[PDB]
């Protein structure tokens, strides 16, 4: 009984005509995904840190299979419809090798921005965490790391690519939250994401707020199929 | 004849500058501040050799750990068994087996070997480690010892010579031989092996995949006309098949500026952009007769000071805990005895005056008179008394020199 | 040791000086040795070479150190190279193949003796 | 006994199978860095001369191994984590012979800047000098030198490239600071950098913020490995 197996088939009929993925329609449809879905929210002044000079205002972690959706009445892209394609489709399987795309938009800025990459941080949050509310010693610019600065007067989204820097054979996704292993921390996420302003100067009145979008690689690839959870129907959130 | 180009527009995104992670097998377009807007770059000769930056090259360098004795009167620590020398292993050295000089108030310095300071500039790492043990003893001395690898172990709980023998170890023989390197092996569960020191991001050092142990097998023997003692030397180097896997933030830093500013609640040095300061006079303040930190000849250039921390008491003064300046400044007070005489003084206390949001900085000289004046100025403006009555506050006799850069202060 | 006379001794000779070696020696060498071609390009004088004088081996130096003295990390010799220039008062002496000339250059080859008992440790 | 020396072997083990430092990970891991490190700060209206005029704002000193750490509090990046790679690497070798280059990032401005670099100038100083704290005859823009005029209204981030033009053999790093010779202002740094802005109107009340990173050349070389100086850990920052 191998998971495809058909033991007496009672087919009344031939099989329907083959089309290829690609001819009544024109895109070859197979599961590979590079259709950017969104992360993350905005931010005020009185988050940031007493002194805000290189010190970032975001700390993403990055797992592939996005982060523990939390709905808010502020957001309904969450609540109403559940998160994109992506975190569902990962959840089909165990283990990942490659690195993400990571496109991000700041808005209510006109000042440079700085986007930094820890692989060896430890992933043990499941949620972005801002300002002044982020632990210490972290959102701190590091120096030897990958990044990437940008001036929002140019151009005000960035795109960048993270790699895959694990110690390991697999990356680990659909990783639990709260209590430990070596697996969980390492061999889960990518690392993390650090997102700052190159200024100390105050924070506009109206706020700034950065949308993180991103989408799989071509390095990246889902090597074990497991069961599929149960899933919850959009088409109910209603009743 | 001035042909007309309609050839589509090409859809171009716009980027303010080139890869800043990029370090190889790529170009990196620049504006060269040369005569010549060609490839060009700088003349050799065999006066001057290629690059020295062959990781294998330095990482092959044996670097010197902390020494230990080895007395051989001891007939307590001499005997078969006894654990003589032990730590975990891994690319960068255990900061006790390392040569340490210490300092009050400021930073520890180690003295880290080749292979230990270029793992500390990687996130991963593997291969063989090469331990070279020199001894100081002449043919006389004679003894034995087992030096064992131990995989998945830490420390020496549970570790001993009849435990050791059952791992990948080695037996030195001490009879006539001055020195002897156990290379040894990398077993790991994993392919890469993560720093044990890192950049400060999280509470927690990571941990090392082995850890070696030295025992005594046949006690060391020496004689009557021969020192008893044989200093024994461990020095560490990078084996052929040694690798760093990625590049991340330093877990050391250059002992050239051994100064650091801990959680100690330092006073912040005013504000960026507001330095250097100098004593100066202020129309608002006393009609410029009194003394306040200016970064600017301009009027309302009064040098501000950055964010207070909640936790400092409202009676308290100040104290330059760095590079400072000096000033020439009062008459004597009634009641007191409290007088300053005219003269050049070197800047040590401060008290902080408030001015709505923006928060300001008055001189005081560092003199055993001085502190108690602002002592007592602290504790005035503590309980809002008039700003008439705090004015005998140094005076102003003129401007004095600018600092080299921003002045720290403490409670 | 085993011959009416001492064991045999390795020898070491260069321009009217000769040094006598008993053992095997430790060497190392400061970095990727090689041949001078920019230094014509500084002078436009011709340059000079005197090698019975300058591959000589000269003594410049004895220092003693003792057990009550010696601690790990103890300098026993702490000086500037190259500068091996001696004279009666604190004062390059002419008194051996030393050269008041403007400008030099040249490779360094530096020997330590020390000569300990059999039952001595260090 | 060379520098590497092994005089008496006890290897119980086979070596560990060779990667190539680029296949269980995609990159060429060799000593080379290109990584770009921050070098200052930001600068008020109160720190300009009186006639600010083709007078620089900074006085910047071209040095591989980096200026002298200077720890504040309102810049936590030199405090909490040692300076960059960079000085760390140059801090185990003697000479260099190749040139810098500079990316330089001024925010407050939109008000066209300049960069020149003068090569004979002595290196005499470890830290930048700002405004009218600057040495006179210094900061006060040259004719024939090598310089690099932008507006911040097309871009804000300047990338030049610092040749290297010292009359001598090699080039001197890790420099001391105080007290000469003729080898420590001429033959240790490239030189000086000037930055300063077209116009003589007055800086924005917000003021501007110059950030200045840096990375080594292809014509670069560490010629002579020399002893590693005694580290500081970053992790012990606290206590």
């Amino acid at each position: 009984t191998p998971n495809v197996m058909q033991p007496t088939p009672l087919l009344p009929t031939t099989n329907d005509g083959r089309v290829t993925f690609g001819e009544a329609f024109n895109d070859l449809k197979d599961l590979a995904r590079r259709y950017q879905l969104y992360w993350e929210g905005t931010i005020l002044e009185g988050n940031l840190r007493a002194i805000r000079r290189n010190s970032a205002l975001v700390q993403l972690p990055l797992y592939p299979h996005g982060l523990r959706i939390q709905p808010d009445v502020n957001n309904p892209i969450w609540n109403i419809m559940r998160d994109g394609h992506i975190p569902v489709i990962s959840s089909g399987f165990r283990y990942f090798r490659g690195g993400l795309r990571l496109r991000i938009v700041v808005e209510g800025l006109n000042s440079c921005v700085w986007v930094q990459h820890h692989p060896d941080r430890p992933s043990i949050f499941s949620r972005p965490i801002i300002g002044r509310y982020i632990a210490a010693k972290d959102a701190y610019r590091n120096h030897a790391y990958a990044a990437y600065v940008q001036n929002m007067s140019v151009n005000r989204t960035i795109e960048v690519e993270v790699p895959f820097y694990q110690p390991g054979l697999y990356g680990m996704l659909n990783a639990s939250d709260n209590n430990t292993s070596f697996d969980r921390l390492r061999f889960t996420g990518l690392g993390d994401l650090l997102i700052g302003i190159e200024g100390e100067q105050p924070i506009p009145k109206e706020g700034i707020e950065i949308s993180v979008y991103y989408s799989i690689a071509d390095d990246f690839s889902f090597n074990i199929f497991c069961g599929f959870p149960p899933m919850v129907y959009c088409d109910e959130t209603y009743s | 004849d001035n042909p007309p180009d309609p050839t589509p527009a090409k859809f171009f995104v716009p980027i303010p500058s080139h890869s800043w992670a990029h370090g190889t097998n790529t170009s990196e377009p620049t504006n060269t501040l040369r005569l010549d807007g060609g490839v060009v770059g700088v003349g050799r000769s065999d006066d001057i050799g290629t690059s020295d930056t062959a990781i294998s090259g330095i990482i092959g360098v044996y670097g010197l750990l902390k020494p230990f004795d080895w007395n051989a009167n001891d007939t307590g620590r001499n005997v078969g068994g006894h654990l003589l020398w032990s730590m975990p292993v891994h690319p960068q050295v255990d900061k006790d087996q390392v040569i340490q000089v210490m300092t009050q108030s400021k930073l520890t310095q180690y003295y880290l070997p080749p292979i230990s300071v270029v793992s500390s500039l990687y996130a991963y790492t593997r291969g063989s480690i090469k331990y070279k043990f020199l001894f100081g003893n002449n043919p006389r001395h004679n003894a034995r010892l087992l030096v064992a690898y131990i995989p998945g172990i830490s420390s020496d709980n549970r570790l001993t010579l009849e435990r050791a023998r059952n791992s990948a170890h080695v037996v030195f023989s001490l009879n006539e031989v001055s020195e002897f390197v156990f290379t040894v092996p990398y077993i790991t569960d994993t392919m890469w092996w993560p720093r044990k020191y890192g950049g400060p991001q999280a509470a927690g050092e990571f941990v090392a995949p082995s850890y070696i142990c030295m025992f005594i097998l046949n006690p060391l023997v020496a004689m009557e006309s021969v020192p008893s003692i044989v200093t024994i030397v461990p020095m560490i180097a990078a084996g052929d098949d040694f690798e760093v896997a990625v590049p991340a933030q330093p877990a050391v830093g250059l002992s050239r500026n051994i100064d650091v500013i801990y959680p100690k609640d330092s006073i912040i040095s005013f504000k960026s952009g507001y330095f250097p300061v100098y004593v100066g006079s202020w129309h608002s303040f006393f009609d410029s007769t009194k003394a306040i930190l200016r970064y600017g000849a301009v009027s309302d250039h009064i040098a501000q000071l950055g964010n207070i921390p909640a936790n400092v008491n409202r009676k308290a003064f100040w104290i330059v805990v760095g590079d400072t300046i000096k000033f020439k400044t009062l008459d004597k007070i009634n009641g007191t005895e409290w007088f300053i005489p005219e003269g050049e003084y070197t800047l040590g206390y401060g008290v902080v005056w408030r001015d709505g949001a923006y928060a300001y900085m008055v001189p005081y000289p560092l003199t055993p008179l001085g502190e108690k004046i602002a002592q007592y100025t602290a504790s005035l403006l503590a309980s809002n008394t008039a700003i008439s009555q705090i004015r005998p506050i140094p005076d102003y006799i003129v401007d004095s020199a600018a600092s080299k850069d921003n002045i720290l202060w403490s409670p | 040791m085993d011959r009416p006379e001492g064991s045999e001794e390795r020898t070491v000779q260069t321009s009217n000086v000769v040094l006598g070696e008993t053992n095997i020696e430790s060497q190392d060498i400061a970095s990727k040795e090689y041949s001078p071609t920019w230094d014509r390009l500084a002078s436009s004088e011709v340059s000079d070479e005197y090698p019975m004088l300058t591959d000589r081996w000269l003594f410049w130096k004895s220092v003693k150190w003792e057990v009550n003295d010696s601690a790990f990390g103890k300098m026993l010799v702490q000086e500037k190279f190259p500068q091996s220039w001696v004279q009666m008062d604190v004062n390059i002496p002419n008194f051996i193949p030393f050269n008041i000339h403007q400008y030099m250059r040249a490779d360094f080859e530096v020997k330590i003796y020390v000569n300990p008992n059999d039952f001595v440790s260090g």
